[PDB]
């Protein structure tokens, strides 16, 4: 879910970049390393605001290697869900065990035990989908999934959701 | 009240769009043609939506009866009350449709049905013309 | 001056159009304020907030008038009348637009044919962005740079300009950008003379 | 919330076009 | 590239056809239709906004 | 966040770098897409200004005729501002563009005003801006926080008005 | 034959206010000579009956304030039909009447009293009388559309096109 947060990072600048243009190198390093990353403490790093207003701190030369470490604070827009969240998304792949829904930059999987029995798997259809009396769900179909759990690793967060209750499926 | 509330919000956004197009036309320098087209089309389709929604809820608006507040003082705000009370059209539009009707000027009914048959015939003719050539 | 006059006219016309439209919002904003104060507070203008505490618009009921042949048939035939009007002005406006488009369009086919039948050909031709104008113009490379010359001062590049007055084609060199006139030919015509 | 309220566009200078005619008794 | 131009001309032609049919039907039934049967769907509720929608069609 | 369990990291009250408490800010697909597009075009303009310092066309990007032209402009913007090293950003931007309920800034402002006039939670407001529900009960079930907090008539009115506000493509 | 709508119709009676003056006692007397007062209403019948006999929220407040208003009910309950009754009064300049028609349905099975149904709105402001908002809104919108059409046709006249540049002014 999109939110604005205050973030900080420690960036090490190599001694070979020690010149009058160090601020430019720091800005390039920050933009090239932070944007698009994922942190389990704050979710995916989507965007950074006020690029011209980057805050900086005085260097502190490390005693072992000579690389100057800097502390940079900024404000960023990030995405992270919570337990019990309901989100609309796009069906990615269809399987017999369930389905996968892309929401934002993340994937939420639903197992066949997590939908009502009225939705039946049709493999002969192109592409294979889930068909019911009222709702049909397939590729590029907007589907609402109630996220139940999330697993966070260094570079990504996976999710598992359920649509077992009513008012779920095609919109 | 729900219908008038929807009318309120939609007309408020229409007035906001009018204020927008106003303060981007008031500049001494005219912007690019394309931005003007985008603003024109958006505001004009919004006016269409205004007309359609006002059409939809005529019964709720008609059922409502206008009455001044007991707390509202008319002695001091009679000018403001009269400002909103008045509804007569602007004169130029009035003589506009007067000249329009002047130019336009059982017989009328049979011309009306003749117009019906011309309309239906033209529609069928253009359907046939479209079907004649494969456009896919 | 006519452009200024018409701009002022359209400004005052749109102001007149919006003045009446504002009063509709001023009236309609009262109902929600009466029903819910906090949501309604922002809707009205500050002057109208100062005028009175807003509870103005309250729901009321009035019956629908009994129908008959009298007013619907005339309403609909007169709507037919205004839409026949709109069709008439539709045809007139479309005719005027198409006449203007045809006249202009045949004008640019006239210039287009002049360009097509005025241009000859091997020659290194490209599009370049003018330093002063910034638009794309045709340019021809005529220097000896690729023929083995080491003369670095001039690149031998000439821009093509269609003469508006004479409907002809002229070449303007890159270096001589100081002489701006019709006397360019004689001003730039140099020669080598040997005297014994 | 509310991005921006509407500017007051009152036109008191508008003369109005109320028809007056039934004054004589 | 050229295929994109092909596609663009495709929506260009289909848009011409669709707007042509739209203006044809609008001007032909510009004479408003009153039919007692519930099947017909032609509504002219507010008198002058009808002309406003007409000039809307014209300008579009 | 069925029970509005946002945790410490996403508390409603945020402490900024200035030390003053602020309301937590939540943006739907339209608001986030508009903000990121504005930031990217501003960064591109700054880059062009810097390049001109060392040594018109930008009006066409923000105003897009169609979804496909908008996507092409988005691809050009990513090529000229991002470098093509961030695929996740491209995927997020494509997801925003394909399923953006509202394209115009004024309509998005109207949606924001309609949703936050009642003073609901920012999470609920952003969810309503992201989800289009036909009936009030559908939204109430799909948004358990909205249960017991908003009258059904108000929710139905809001949903119908939002559905009417959707710009036809 | 062209008729001015009665909603905008405004009557002035300087002689009556000069002779009698504006008061709640004779506000109905002031209204009597107006065109809006139908001669077929039961109020006029009550007036001739009185003449022959002589010859031979704020609703409850105005209910309890005046005794002639009492006499109005005890003379109006017997006659059902179109009748003129006062709506509200704030002195010394504002009076509004309530235009309602009564059908005393005394049929078996209806425990309610006589049916009261609105017919028209009348506002007495000063010495002047005023009598649909839908028409006002549609009129304002249509005049706005006409002005917009004029402005846009003028602007399109100002527009000039060239193939090598596009459209300019």
């Amino acid at each position: 879910m999109f939110f604005i947060k205050d973030l900080s990072l420690n960036i090490t600048l190599h001694p070979s970049f020690f010149g009058p243009r160090m601020k430019q190198y720091l800005k390039t390093k920050l933009l090239e390393e932070v944007e698009g990353s994922c942190t389990g403490k704050f979710g995916y790093i989507l965007c950074v605001l006020d690029y011209d207003n980057i805050d900086i701190q005085r260097g502190r030369i490390l005693p072992t290697d000579g690389s100057a470490e800097f502390n940079v604070k900024y404000r960023a827009v990030v995405f992270k869900p919570f337990k019990g969240e309901v989100v609309d998304g796009t069906v990615v792949s269809c399987s017999q065990h369930g389905f996968e829904v892309q929401v934002g930059p993340m994937k939420v999987f639903v197992t066949k035990h997590l939908m009502p029995q009225d939705l039946t798997f049709n493999a002969g259809s192109n592409p294979p989908s889930y068909q019911s009396s009222e709702d049909v769900i397939t590729i590029k179909s907007r589907i609402r999934v109630k996220i139940e759990g999330c697993i966070s690793q260094v570079s990504s967060i996976h999710a598992i959701g359920s649509i077992k209750e009513d008012y779920l499926g095609a919109i | 009240g729900q219908a008038l509330d929807a009318v309120r919000m939609r007309l408020a956004q229409l007035t906001h769009s009018l204020r927008r197009i106003r303060d981007e036309m008031s500049k001494a320098e005219l912007p690019q043609w394309y931005t003007l087209q985008s603003q024109l089309n958006v505001t004009l389709s919004q006016l269409v939506s205004v007309t359609s929604t006002l059409q939809h809820f005529q019964e709720t608006l008609d059922s409502t009866v206008v009455y001044p507040l007991p707390k509202f003082p008319t002695t001091s705000h009679e000018s403001l009350v009269t400002t909103l009370l008045r509804k007569k059209n602007i004169p130029e539009v009035d003589e506009w449709m007067k000249y329009v009707r002047e130019t336009s000027g059982e017989e009328i009914e049979k011309l009306l049905q003749q117009d019906r048959e011309i309309t239906n015939w033209a529609r069928t003719t253009f359907r046939n013309e479209y079907g004649k050539h494969d456009f896919k | 001056e006519q452009f200024v006059k018409r701009r002022r006219d359209m400004l005052e016309h749109i102001n007149l159009a919006m003045n009446e439209s504002s009063l509709a919002l001023e009236f309609v904003s009262l109902l929600l304020s009466s029903v819910k104060e906090s949501t309604g507070m922002s809707s009205m203008s500050p002057f109208l907030r100062k005028v009175v505490k807003p509870s103005s618009l309250n729901s009321d009921k009035i019956p629908y008038v009994a129908p008959t042949k009298k007013e619907y048939i005339e309403l609909d035939i007169l709507n037919k009348g205004w839409k026949l009007q709109s069709l008439n002005e539709s045809k007139d406006l479309l005719r005027a637009s198409f006449n203007k488009l045809s006249s202009i369009l045949q004008n640019e086919h006239d210039y287009w044919n002049k360009i097509m039948q005025s241009i000859s050909n091997k020659d290194v031709i490209f599009k370049i962005r003018d330093r002063t104008s910034g638009q794309k113009l045709l340019a021809i490379k005529y220097g000896y740079e690729d023929s083995g010359s080491t003369y670095k001062h001039d690149r031998g590049i000439a821009n093509i300009r269609n003469n508006i007055e004479s409907q002809n084609l002229d070449l303007i060199p890159h270096s001589s950008s100081v002489f701006k006139g019709t006397d360019f030919v004689h001003s730039v015509k140099k020669f080598l003379r040997v005297r014994i | 919330p509310s991005y921006s309220p509407t500017s007051p566009s009152y036109s008191p200078t508008s003369p109005s076009y109320s028809p007056t005619s039934p004054s004589y008794s | 590239m050229s295929n994109q131009a092909l596609y663009e001309k495709l929506e260009q032609t289909r848009t011409i056809l669709s707007v042509k049919l739209a203006e044809l039907i609008n001007m032909t039934t510009i004479a408003d239709r009153n039919d007692d049967d519930e099947g017909s769907f032609a509504q002219e509720n507010s008198e002058l906004a009808v002309a406003t929608t007409s000039v809307m069609m014209v300008n579009n | 966040a069925a029970t509005l369990q946002l945790g410490q990291e996403f508390q409603l009250k945020q402490i900024n770098h200035q030390g003053e408490e602020e309301e937590l800010i939540a943006l739907n697909l339209s608001e986030a897409r508009l903000v990121i597009k504005e930031a990217l075009v501003e960064r591109r303009r700054a880059f062009k200004r810097s390049q001109k310092k060392h040594k018109a066309d930008d009006d066409d990007f923000m105003h897009s005729e169609t979804r496909e032209k908008e996507l092409e402009s988005i691809d050009v913007l990513l090529e000229q501002t991002t470098g093509g090293n961030n695929k996740d950003l491209k995927n997020t931007m494509q997801y925003l563009t394909n399923f953006s309920r509202f394209r115009d800034q004024e309509t998005v402002g109207a949606v924001i005003q309609l949703l936050k006039s009642t003073g609901l939670h920012p999470f609920e407001v952003a969810q309503l801006g992201s989800l289009a529900c036909d009936t009030a009960d559908e939204a109430k079930t799909l948004i358990p926080s909205l249960n017991n907090k908003i009258s059904d008539d108000e929710l139905e009115r809001i949903l119908k008005e939002l559905s009417n506000l959707e710009t036809l493509y | 034959m062209n008729v001015t709508p009665l909603d905008e119709l405004q009557w002035k009676s300087p002689e009556w206010i000069q002779v009698f003056g504006l008061r709640t006692e004779n506000v109905l007397d002031y209204f009597a000579e107006s065109p809006f007062f139908d001669k077929t209403s039961n109020n006029q019948v009550i007036k001739m009956q009185r003449q022959f006999s002589q010859l031979n929220p704020a609703r409850r407040q105005i209910l309890f304030k005046y005794p002639m208003y009492m006499q109005l009910e005890e003379e109006l309950m017997k006659l059902d039909g179109t009748e003129y009754v006062l709506s509200s009064v704030r002195e010394p300049d504002f009076w509004v009447i309530r235009k309602q028609r009564r059908t005393n349905n005394s049929g078996v099975g209806s425990a309610k009293g006589p049916e009261i149904i609105p017919l028209q709105d009348y506002y007495i402001i000063g010495a002047n009388i005023y009598q649909t908002i839908f028409k006002i809104v549609q009129s304002r919108l249509m005049s706005t559309s006409y002005h917009l059409n004029s402005t846009l046709e003028s602007l399109y006249d100002l527009i000039e096109f060239q193939p090598s540049q596009g459209v300019h002014y």
